[PDB]
Formats: C-alpha cells, sequence, structure tokens
C-alpha cells in the first residue's frame, strides 16, 4: 500500500519493541505484532524492517547499557555485566521469535546473519569490545583470578556464567572467548607460574618441590574445568608443563642435596614412582 | 532414537482428535470474523512456529483465552487446524493460494512444504506467472526458480497474459534482462515490453526507461525510440535525452532462443561404456554433429517418443530390469529445453510396453502398445491431458493390432497397422474404417508429411503413400539400396521436406548412415547428405527417430572416436 500505512506499522513496531526492551511485553499483543510483521514482509520491504532494527536495538544498547556498565564498573561490575546480558537475551528471546517468522524468509532469501545472531553481534562490538569496558574486564577478572591463585576464595560461579557468556557471544565457535579472556589470562599465568618456579627451586629441593607442584596442577586442572569453560585445558597445561617442568628438569635432578642420584641411592621407591608419573 | 508409533501414537492422535470434536479439555479459542474454533494450546505449538510465541512469551494475548486473529480465513484455518489433529492435509486445486498465504503467516513449515510442493508440480500452462508473483510476494526460492524458468519457456510464445500485465518492476526486470527467453525472434519481447507500458502508459514514464534498456539496442532501432518520444506526456525534455542515451552502450550480445536448430533427437543407441546398455542421442543436419541427451530413468528403457507442435519432448511407458539381488512401468517424464534433465509427470493408469504417442488439438493421445492384455478384446487406448494435467479414457481400438504406428494429419488421429487404417475423430470420440492396403507389412512406421501419409518399410523398401482428400493407397518408387542387406527405414519431416534415414547392413560389412532428400512428383530419393561415421557411430536395431528443436549449448557433445 501507500508509504504512510507501512512508516505507521513500523512506528507502532518500534514501540512496541522498545517497551519488550524495557521488559513491558506482559501488556503487549502477541497477535498484533505478528499480523504486523506478516503485513510488512509481505510487502517486500525487510531490508527497511532489519535497518530499522539493528537500529533501534544498537540505540537501546548504547544508551542503556553502555551507560549502565561504565556507571558501575567499580560496585558489582561483573554482576551488573550478567545481569544486562541475561535482560538482554530475555528480551531477545521475543524479539527473536518475532524477527525469525521475519527471518526465515529473509535470511533464507537475502543471505544474511539471523536476527538473534544481529543482536549478539551487536552486544559484542557495543558492550564487551568497547573501547574502555573491554580492559576493565580484563584487568577486573586478572586480578580476581590472581587474588584466587594467591590462596584466598572468591566467587567462582560468577567466573562460570561470564565464560559461559563469552562463549555464546563467539556465536560461532570459540575464535572472540579464547582471544578475549584466554590470550591475556595466558601472559599473566605464565609469569605467575615462572616467578612461583623460580621461587620453589631456590627455597626447597627434589624431595618436596615435585609434590606441591603435583598439587598446584591439580587444583590448576580442576579450577579450569570447573571454574571455566569446556575444554579450557590444552594451552593451559602446555604452557603451565612448559614453564614448570621444562625449567626444573635441567637443574632439580642433578645439581645436590637429593636430587635424582642421591634419592636414588638411598632407594626412596615413592620419590622415583612420582617422579616418572610426572616428567 | 528410542521413540515407537505402532498403535500408541495413532492412539494417542486418535484421542487428541476425540477431545477436539468433543471440545474436551479445550483452553483457547480463535475468533476468525465471528467464527469460533475451540482448540488446545500444545497442537498449535507443536504445529505452528507463530502459536508457540502466542502462548510462550509472557503477554496480554497468552493470557487471553478470547483470541481475536485477523487476516485469515475461516476455511484455511479449519483445514491447517485439522491437519494438526489428523496429518492429513486433503488439499485441492483452488485453495492452494490462501492456504500457502495462512501457512506463510502462521509458520506452519511443514504444510508449506507440501503446498510449496503441490505448487512446484502444477505450473502446467496458465497459473505460471500468476504463481511467479505470487511467489515473488512471498520469497519462496523453490517455486520462484521452476516458476521464472517455466515462464521463460512458454511466456515467450503467449506474450499475451492478463497476470502479466499486473507484475513488479523488480521481476519483470528479472524476466526481461535474463537470458532463458525461448523466443527465435528479438521483435517479439520488444512488442511485449511495449505493451506492458501501453497499458500504463503517461502514469508509469518512470520504468518506461528501465525496461526500455532491457530490450537493448538489438529492438531499440531509430523508428520505436522516435515512437516513444512523439507518445509521452507533454513539457518532457529530459526524458528524451535519456532515451537517445540507450543505443549504443550496454553490451549488445546475442540471445539463447535463437538457436533452436531442427535437430534428430534419437533414443536407445548403442553405449559407449559397457556399464550401461542403451543411450539416448542427437543429430544436427545443418551443423553436422551429433550430441547426446541424458536417460529420462537412467535404467528403464523401451520408451516412446512424441513431439508436440510446440516442440516438447515427452516418454511414457517402458520395461526396467527388476533388478533382483524386466519390469513394466507406466511412469511419464519430460524434456527439458535448458536444464537437459527430465521432470516427471502424472503417470498413466496400465503399464504400457512401447507405448504410440500421439499429439493432436492440444492433447496426448497413447495408441496402443501392450497397456497390459490378456483377453479376447483388449483393445483399448489412453489420452493425456496437456492443461489438466490427467488421463482420460476415450473409445477403445476397434481391433487389436501389434507392432503399430499411428501419426496425426489435418487435426484427425490415423493409427496403422499390418492391413487396416482406422481414423479418430476427436470431436464425436469414434473410429471410422479407412482404405486397407494390399500389402501385408509389419514392424514398420509412418510420417505425417503435409497432407500424405508415408508407410516406409515393412516385412523392406514397400513405399506406400495414402492422401486423406483422396482416401487411397499408391506406390511410387523404391528406395535405392544395395542388394543383400536389410535396410531399417525412418521417416521423418526435415525443413518442410519428406526426407528419410536409412541404415544398411551386410554380411562382414559394417553400417553405413545417409539422409535422402525424396521428392513428390520425381518418385525418386535424391542423395541429400551421407552421414560420415568419423563423427557418428553404430546405432543399434531398436533405435527410434523423431523430429524436434533443441539448444546446442544446454546439451553436451558426444566424445567419440572417429
Amino acid at each position: 500500500m501507500d508509504e504512510k500505512y507501512v512508516n505507521s506499522i513500523w512506528d507502532l513496531l518500534k514501540n512496541a519493541i522498545q517497551e519488550i526492551q524495557r521488559k513491558n511485553n506482559s501488556g503487549l499483543s502477541f497477535e498484533e505484532l505478528y499480523r504486523n510483521a506478516y503485513t510488512m514482509v509481505l510487502h517486500k520491504h525487510g531490508e527497511k524492517l532489519y535497518t530499522g532494527l539493528r537500529e533501534v536495538v544498537t540505540e537501546h544498547l548504547i544508551n542503556k547499557v553502555r551507560e549502565d556498565v561504565l556507571n558501575s564498573l567499580n560496585n558489582n561490575f561483573l554482576q551488573t555485566l550478567n545481569q544486562a546480558w541475561n535482560d538482554h537475551q530475555t528480551a531477545m528471546v521475543m524479539i527473536r521469535d518475532i524477527l525469525m517468522y521475519m527471518d526465515r524468509v529473509y535470511v533464507q532469501q537475502n543471505n544474511v546473519e539471523n536476527v538473534y545472531n544481529l543482536g549478539l553481534i551487536i552486544f559484542r562490538d557495543q558492550v564487551v569490545r568497547y573501547g574502555c569496558i573491554r580492559d576493565h574486564l580484563r584487568q577486573t577478572l586478572l586480578d580476581m583470578i590472581a587474588r584466587e591463585r594467591k590462596g584466598e576464595v572468591v566467587d567462582r560461579g560468577a567466573i562460570r556464567n561470564a565464560c559461559q557468556m563469552l562463549m555464546i557471544l563467539g556465536l560461532e565457535g570459540r575464535s572472540v572467548y579464547e582471544e578475549d579472556f584466554e590470550a591475556p589470562f595466558l601472559e599473566m599465568s605464565a609469569e605467575f607460574f615462572q616467578m612461583e618456579s623460580q621461587k620453589f627451586l631456590a627455597e626447597n629441593s627434589a624431595s618436596v618441590y615435585i609434590k606441591k607442584v603435583e598439587a598446584r596442577i591439580n587444583e590448576e586442572i580442576e579450577r579450569v574445568m570447573h571454574c571455566l569453560d569446556k575444554s579450557t585445558e590444552e594451552p593451559i597445561v602446555k604452557v603451565v608443563e612448559r614453564e614448570l617442568i621444562s625449567k626444573h628438569m635441567k637443574t632439580i635432578v642433578e645439581m645436590e642435596n637429593s636430587g635424582l642420584v642421591h634419592m636414588l641411592k638411598n632407594g626412596k621407591t615413592e620419590d622415583l614412582g612420582c617422579m616418572y608419573k610426572l616428567f | 532414537e528410542r521413540q515407537i508409533n505402532t498403535e500408541y501414537a495413532v492412539s494417542l492422535l486418535e484421542q487428541l482428535k476425540l477431545f477436539y470434536e468433543q471440545q474436551l479439555f479445550t483452553d483457547i479459542v480463535l475468533i476468525v470474523e465471528g467464527t469460533e474454533f475451540p482448540c488446545h494450546k500444545m497442537v498449535l505449538a507443536t504445529c505452528s512456529s507463530y502459536f508457540r510465541a502466542m502462548f510462550m512469551s509472557g503477554l496480554s494475548e497468552s493470557k487471553q483465552t478470547h483470541v481475536h486473529l485477523r487476516n485469515v480465513d475461516a476455511a484455511t484455518l479449519q483445514i491447517i487446524i485439522t491437519y494438526a489433529y489428523t496429518g492429513n492435509l486433503a488439499m485441492n486445486d483452488s485453495t492452494v493460494e490462501q492456504l500457502y498465504e495462512t501457512a506463510c503467516f502462521l509458520q506452519v513449515e511443514d504444510v508449506l512444504q507440501r503446498c510449496r510442493e503441490y505448487l512446484i508440480k502444477k505450473i502446467n500452462a496458465e497459473n505460471c506467472v500468476r504463481l511467479l508473483s505470487f511467489a515473488d510476494l512471498f520469497s519462496c526460492e523453490e517455486l520462484k526458480q521452476s516458476a521464472k524458468r517455466m515462464v521463460e519457456h512458454k511466456f515467450t510464445a503467449v506474450y499475451h497474459q492478463d497476470a502479466f500485465m499486473q507484475l513488479s518492476h523488480d521481476l519483470l526486470i528479472d524476466i526481461l534482462s535474463s537470458d532463458n527467453l525461448n523466443v527465435e525472434k528479438e521483435e517479439t519481447v520488444r512488442e511485449a515490453a511495449m505493451l506492458w507500458l501501453e497499458y500504463n502508459t503517461e502514469s508509469r514514464s518512470q520504468y518506461l526507461s528501465s525496461v526500455l534498456s532491457q530490450i537493448r539496442i538489438d529492438a531499440l532501432s531509430e523508428v520505436t525510440q522516435r515512437a516513444w518520444f512523439q507518445g509521452l506526456p507533454p513539457n518532457d525534455k529530459s526524458v528524451v535525452v535519456q532515451g537517445l542515451y540507450k543505443s549504443m552502450p550496454k553490451f549488445f550480445k546475442p540471445r539463447l532462443g535463437m538457436t533452436k536448430e531442427e535437430m534428430m533427437i534419437f533414443i536407445e543407441a548403442s553405449s559407449e561404456n559397457p556399464c550401461s546398455l542403451y543411450s539416448s542421442v542427437c543429430y544436427s543436419p545443418q551443423a553436422e554433429k551429433v550430441y547426446k541427451l541424458c536417460s529420462p530413468p537412467a535404467d528403464l528403457h523401451k520408451v516412446g517418443t512424441v513431439v508436440t507442435p510446440d516442440n516438447d519432448i515427452y516418454i511414457a511407458g517402458g520395461q526396467v530390469p527388476l533388478k533382483n539381488t524386466f519390469r513394466t512401468v507406466n511412469c511419464f517424464y519430460w524434456f527439458d529445453a535448458q536444464q537437459n534433465t527430465w521432470f516427471p509427470k502424472t503417470p498413466m493408469l496400465f503399464v504400457r510396453i512401447k507405448p504410440s504417442l500421439v499429439c493432436c488439438e492440444g492433447y496426448i493421445y497413447a495408441i496402443g502398445g501392450d497397456s497390459v492384455g490378456g483377453e479376447l478384446n483388449r483393445r483399448t487406448v489412453e489420452r493425456y491431458d496437456t492443461e489438466k494435467d490427467e488421463w482420460t479414457m476415450v473409445s477403445p481400438l476397434p481391433c487389436a493390432w501389434q507392432w503399430s504406428a499411428a501419426v496425426v494429419v489435418h487435426d484427425c488421429i490415423y493409427v496403422m497397422t499390418l492391413n487396416l487404417m482406422y481414423c479418430y475423430f476427436p470431436r464425436s470420440d469414434s473410429w471410422v474404417e479407412m482404405a486397407m492396403r494390399q500389402t501385408s507389412r509389419s514392424f514398420a512406421s509412418a510420417a505425417a508429411f503435409g497432407d500424405k501419409i508415408f508407410y516406409i518399410g515393412g516385412l523392406s523398401v514397400t513405399v506406400e503413400i495414402y492422401d486423406v482428400n483422396k482416401n487411397e493407397w499408391k506406390m511410387a518408387a523404391n528406395i535405392p539400396a544395395k542388394r543383400y542387406s536389410d535396410p531399417c527405414v525412418r521417416a521423418v519431416v526435415i525443413s518442410n521436406s519428406l526426407c528419410v534415414f536409412m541404415r544398411e547392413t551386410h554380411l562382414n560389412e559394417r553400417a553405413k548412415y545417409v539422409t535422402y532428400q525424396y521428392d513428390l512428383e520425381l518418385d525418386r530419393w535424391s542423395l541429400r547428405q551421407h552421414i560420415s561415421e568419423r563423427v557418428l557411430w553404430d546405432l543399434g536395431r531398436d533405435f527410434r527417430c523423431t523430429v524436434g528443436k533443441l539448444y546446442p549449448s544446454c546439451l553436451e557433445e558426444s566424445p567419440w572416436k572417429p
């Protein structure tokens, strides 16, 4: 029909979506919006609808969550981030339902990502990969994981929630999450384990150091399998071995004071067994 | 997966149907222009992808039991609901459009796919542009493409459809700018584009530029340019300027429909690879080349051919080996002139062996061919409807004949046997007795050239010419063939001139292919062209011949060493 009719339809649909984004879907009518999406995509105006959806979503994000995260960067930063992620997801549920009715025809014809993937991408671009939020999140996660490694206990379910959030934000696999979280955490763990091995090689001998490094590996793999994502272990354990064992192998078995020769001369069976099972 | 359906799923669905028809355990009712449809939310959630969001999203409509759904038909929603309680769609041929519209509105994927298949199978002759605009309205790649090609093929022969006038620009641009126009001339598309903007001259002068440019320089002649000029709305200056631009640029190239070379389609040839038995190839009279075709079933043989006046190829009947660790099938197929494939059609009702298909008055007539026989009568015939896509029983043959031939002359059916001939009147659906031949010959075929039937061969070189206006059989001459041989004669029309395609075979000698030019008043087969063995190899004995136009670019040459 005329442009005024479709403009009014799009205006009312945008108003209804804005309400859904403000958690006011209880007073919205599923029929009215589905029929309007039907009569909108029917007239071959899906491009305008998609562009308007993207614009409304990114505007709502930049106005609400970009301000909320930057306003509470020190008072429950990760908690507010997880809450905003959950709100975005629970709104994009219905948003994706309607615009998935739209997505069938649109993405099967125009060959583009779905609206759920569109929301995930725009969220990744406007919140997580922000110029300031990204570095702040990196620094705070490194600080809290270092404080956890120091010996004192902190919250652990929140880290699992954040890692699952980043994994879902990847939206294709382990491309972004393995880079935004692991890459930095890897350098920090490298420096930490290097300093730890350098401190252990001088303060102890080849007798009690092996049990300590075994306990360290056990607690590290347990934290990585319980507090982090599902695979999470190949590069972590590779770098941990390359830092600890590849450095202690040359000096701890030959120097002096009950290394490998002395612990074999006196006849220590458990020492040889644990050294064989570790190396 | 661990899940059954033997007397447990069917029982569950029957209990759900009983609860529905008795109006039991219903918690949601659909209001459709005053009509009430009490139903359940579980079935609507498992069937439609829209009702799941209608009942899941915490909203006012989810809570409302009296939901007022509009922009939907009552009968269509009722049939969708009953398909959601029985699985039986039972769709007709008239309400398919509104049913598909309501299915796309409600996002019911299974019935959507069902209606899509039903529509893609039923693009016969007329609803082509209509369902094409339908698939343009509701983006449907499958329908869109089949309908696109269907229009490229038939639209370029009528170019006078009422639904064609009511088309969106982008669709018209895609249709006209494509290189799949089955037109032997370039002015027909020009005048078609003209009348598309003649019913909307002045009003639609914006498209009168893009569509004009689409026809290209081949038909953007100074004459039509100046015509459109003197015809436009007054006080239009820049329009003439932009029209003058369209004459030299934009890649004038030849089209594809002009390559309608009258060629020679063949079936059941001597296959090259010993893993295959037979093959279907073609011969070019002018290009002097041998093209190949894809086998329609790829395992079934003993088929019959027919060519409509619109240059269409069909295949009916045939036998296929049972492949246990030759069974007869009544399947039907049609050859695509561009995709080099075979799309099946409505199969026959009787499994025929080598059926003789004849085209007349737009209908396909399959005369005899072992429809299946085991009685004193048996003589039967089944005709096909190219428009309604169905088989219609007609008056059966008067006498039972084997290894017979049938042609069409002057919009009438003529079947030839050993010595008798009957003319089937399509208007009255009856057989009238015709002249009898003085010679008893079988295993031969006849050709319908002009107003005379030329029954050639039989067991030989018997040339018995029959005329319809005269109703008499006469002899003309004997074809010049080498002695001590068994010629395989093939009579067919070519270039509006009666010719023959014969092959001679001797003892300890190779086969030779050569076509001769026969004259009516001379009674002699002048040497027209001798098919060289360097391009064509042996064919066999059970091969058939028919005349038809094909495309060289779509088909592929048959590789064979000279």
